[PDB]
């Protein structure tokens, strides 16, 4: 049983926190109402005393009211939600002393729960940035128009990485085949300041272009055998597993 | 009318689901 | 049957594990309800008591609520639903101490 | 008179098994619905009392509660099915101890074939991993544009293996007949890394082409023969046996 | 019917 404490400006305003393994000790007076406020953001849904008669349940949203209606009210009230249930033990006081005009909750669950994600996330992104075991290819070369050109191109064996400067404008890339076609290959722009551009696939040849400026670059190392991708994900320490079965 | 034997009527009439 | 084990807080909350071969014991006294919780994604189906007049019955979803409405409330509440069956021997005890507020269940 | 067995927990849920020619006997008090559990699929078409208002009957698909209503309720309830007849000996205990919570029937039948099934998946799925007893053929031979070969091309007398490199494209792969026409063939895409494309075919030459490059491959041990498939499945361990029978 | 018989009854019939 949860006794609360009360405010160290009035007596009638009292403070617990909120625990899914007890209930909280109400002492309601005859002639006045307890306030009763839910977390923000939080769906009611239904409620149940001991004694519907002997209490009386005003609700707008999230705020609930209480009131005795007879004589001799000593019930509970179950209060459920989408993520708790408040369990309450009413306990009418005979003597018209030490009211509650309010009972405020402070919660440690969801805090404890919240935490427990952004552990996860973090694992998870330890695991793709452990990055381990790694060789990069940097023969690399270029002719053309050296005023787009990057100020270091590499790969992993995975990923094609160009590096641009600051003050340089991002190019388009292209994957040039072996006839000397064009075609578009997927990138993704990493770096801190988004000045890296990761082209999805190793080529022994590629096309930069922006505007009418064409700069060409050659792999002089290329490695047609590349690291197999046995695990479904850019890092050989993390695995895309089936989730659906079926 | 001893309350065992209003308790067994009320048994005997009760219905399986109410409503 | 299986007798719900209380919290170490309070013994207004139970707890006991699912068993589709053994009944839980419960404790009714006069005047309070009794939130019997059930799992996630579990659609009710149909429940039927041992009177219908001996307890109020009240569900939103998954969530139970059971309360005697009557003297000597000895019944059985067996509750069907798509993943299993429950099964409540309810007792009421005259005396209006150690009640159930909560009854939460476990699964193996 | 086939009594139920209570289980080892509880006396008051029974399991007993079904049996056309027999009835079985319920044990029934005062106050307490009896749960009848019926088979999942069966067709509920009716049922009949001996003594229609000496019980209270509720059903729900294949969920039966019966309690009862009526002092001296000593009647029968046969309740049939599209499969079956159920037949029961409603008899009132009198003491009001020792209730039959749940009436579990098991079916000797379907818990046959239940189980067989699951071995046989088991079976099967080890079968298929299995993989033994086959000659492989490596005598394939190359000319055309290398820059799209394979690093690999084997059969082993049901398909045939194409296996490419981490860094190459997967190509389009085309049968060739005897005059010289290309015609499309199955294929499905194995390996660790999706990295091998076997099709389900065996032929003495093979045509892959990736944009505007083309590559002859030629099997220069072609078996005409080759192994009969005598099971309908692409092992001998498996066999695909007409289930739909009709 | 003294006041703890009607709370009795308050409790029975309520919802």
């Amino acid at each position: 049983l949860d006794v609360p404490s009360s405010s160290r400006y009035d007596h009638r305003i009292r403070y617990v926190t909120y625990n899914p393994a007890d209930v909280v000790q109400v002492d309601t007076v005859l002639g006045v109402a307890t306030h009763i406020m839910l977390e923000e953001g939080e769906q009611y849904l239904t409620h149940a005393f001991g004694d519907s008669e002997a209490y009386a349940f005003a609700r707008k949203g999230r705020h609930i009211f209480i009131k005795p209606q007879a004589e001799l009210a000593n019930t509970n009230l179950i209060v459920v939600t989408d993520r708790r249930s408040y369990k309450f033990r009413l306990q009418m006081r005979n003597d018209r002393n030490g009211a509650m005009y309010e009972l405020a909750f402070r919660y440690p669950d969801t805090q404890a729960r919240q935490t427990r994600e952004a552990n996860a996330r973090a694992a998870v992104e330890a695991a793709f940035e452990q990055r381990v075991g790694a060789y990069y290819n940097l023969k690399y070369m270029m002719s053309g128009d050296k005023d787009i050109a990057p100020v270091n191109a590499w790969d992993d064996g995975r990923f094609t990485y160009f590096k641009f400067s600051a003050n340089a404008d991002l190019p388009s890339i292209y994957f040039v085949d072996a006839e000397g076609n064009e075609s578009l290959v997927p990138r993704t722009t990493v770096g801190s300041s988004n000045n890296i551009i990761a082209v999805h696939k190793v080529n022994p040849k590629w096309m930069i272009r922006l505007g009418n400026r064409a700069l060409a670059i050659f792999n002089e190392a290329y490695d047609p055998n590349g690291v197999p991708n046995d695990t479904g994900t850019a890092s050989p320490a993390v695995r895309r597993v089936n989730k659906g079965g079926n | 009318k001893t309350p065992y034997e209003l308790a067994r009527e009320r048994m005997l009439r009760s219905g399986l689901t109410a409503g």
